[PDB]
């Protein structure tokens, strides 16, 4: 999971 | 003539895009009246991202903790609150470019336009669909958070999506403009997986109607099906079952081509059971599912 | 991650769109400074469209023959002249929303964004390519005449296309903003053919790079070819020959991915020779040729 | 050929  | 996936003109949305900075994180915000909306994770440090307590983190922030710029002008935050996974920032000025607007919750299978932004500036606009597993197949890089998804009805902008995050598969997750996530996803940097996706049957049928309209016709047959028998087949191939409403919605395409909806269902049924072989529909060996009945109707 | 057909933000073009009426024909105009551009066939009656004499038709008209509307505000026409296949209507009011702009003749292979309009009102936006046969595969309906194609370079809007007509095959023909048609086409309601279209090889390869940047790698191999041997196969499948100039353009992408241009060409050769076997590249079974190397870089 |  990568927060933009 | 000609079929293409279109985005709504982004102009009304462009005038609402702002830069939002908190600590080392810069992302986008949506400026409507005297409020700016942005993902609440803007407040998280890299460490916080892993196990955030948002109420704890927010109370440890002030108005001055948020830098907001509209163009080269710096806006003053005069109040802040959390609404679900969004942050509401009350500012000193109403956006004079504020369009007529609504906050709607988009449904799986429906489409919208994304104005992808970085540092508060519009980079580009594209079309996409809310997938049944509640993800979108968007195009996003780091810094795109705060980018919104929308539709335009007459002069009214219906904002339906705000971008928060990308999942391991490369698909995207975010919220509506009340900050409620689409799907079971959470704003935490932990292992999250998209559920098994299904195909948007309503749209595949629209696309097959479109294929018939452009004279691609080899897939039609004269078999009969019921809504029940078709849906039973659909579900074993991971196609969404078709509702009563969906039959209704294909009504205009059914009249225009003279092909009954259940007869197109019979065609699709056969495609699932036998495959395409190496045959093409509108140039493609796979069935398109992000082109709506409304897209097809409009473009004929 | 993710790779989408992406149009430029259309806001700057939207504030330039007006409605132009002559007789019982209503179509779209581009309003820049105190000039309004629209297709000249707006002066034709149904019978004129068959074999028009435009110089003859235009002298028989006056300033009051044209109705120009910006929103619901009426713009007074104070001058008119021919600009090849376009009319230049001079108005007494300068467009306050005029962006920095220029007029550009787009080259075959290059791309642009279409702002499709009806009754002077922005309806939708989509990304498009100038075909090697000088047509565009658009999505246009009656009333869309005057809709424009554009790119953005920093701050500057480069207008490259204005829509005129649809050919019997369903593809579209128009002019640059000096009124010169792309291709062999004339503004007469008579059957017209385009030359045989070819595939924009440079774009296909660029899109292959985009796929790799986005995790799709199945089609890559260790085979390698020479430019000459690649072209030998390219032309056989109706692809444009690839030049050293084209190889040089793919340089940056080649460096970012660690894949030699000639290696990607060998990957394309195999895809052409052996097909795809049900598998997809960026959700498509069709080899996409409507993203330039620049479009890839800008998006990725 | 259709004029739009």
């Amino acid at each position: 999971t990568v927060a933009h | 003539s000609g079929f293409r996936k279109m985005a709504f003109p982004s102009g009304k949305v462009e005038g609402c895009m702002v830069q939002v900075t908190c600590g080392t994180t810069t992302l986008n915000g949506l400026w409507l009246d005297d409020t700016v909306y942005c993902p609440r994770h803007v407040i998280c440090t890299a460490e916080d991202m892993l196990n955030p307590n948002y109420e704890d983190l927010l109370i440890r922030k002030s108005n001055h903790s948020f830098l907001v710029q509209a163009g080269n002008v710096q806006l003053r935050v005069i109040g802040h609150s959390m609404q679900n996974c969004l942050l509401r920032l009350k500012v000193d000025t109403s956006n004079p470019k504020t369009p007529k607007y609504k906050f709607v919750r988009i449904q799986p299978g429906q489409t919208f336009s994304v104005l992808a932004c970085y540092n508060g500036s519009p980079s580009g606009v594209y079309q996409c669909a809310m997938r049944p597993n509640h993800t979108i197949k968007g195009s996003f890089l780091n810094g795109s958070c705060g980018s919104v998804g929308f539709n335009i009805d007459y002069d009214c902008v219906s904002f339906c999506y705000m971008h928060h995050m990308e999942l391991p598969t490369g698909v995207h997750a975010g919220t509506d403009l009340e900050g409620k996530f689409y799907g079971p996803f959470v704003d935490i940097q932990t292992a999250q997986a998209a559920g098994t996706d299904t195909t948007i049957t309503l749209n595949v049928l629209a696309w097959l109607y479109a294929a018939v309209i452009n004279g691609d016709r080899w897939f039609l047959n004269r078999f009969t099906t019921t809504l029940n028998d078709f849906n039973l087949v659909a579900m074993k191939y991971n196609y969404e079952p078709l509702t009563q409403d969906h039959v209704d919605i294909l009504g205009p395409l059914s009249a225009q081509t003279g092909i009954a909806v259940l007869d197109m269902c019979a065609a699709l049924k056969e495609l699932l059971q036998n495959g395409m072989n190496g045959r093409t529909i509108l140039g493609s060996t796979i069935l398109e599912d992000e082109f709506t009945p409304f897209d097809v109707v409009r473009q004929c």
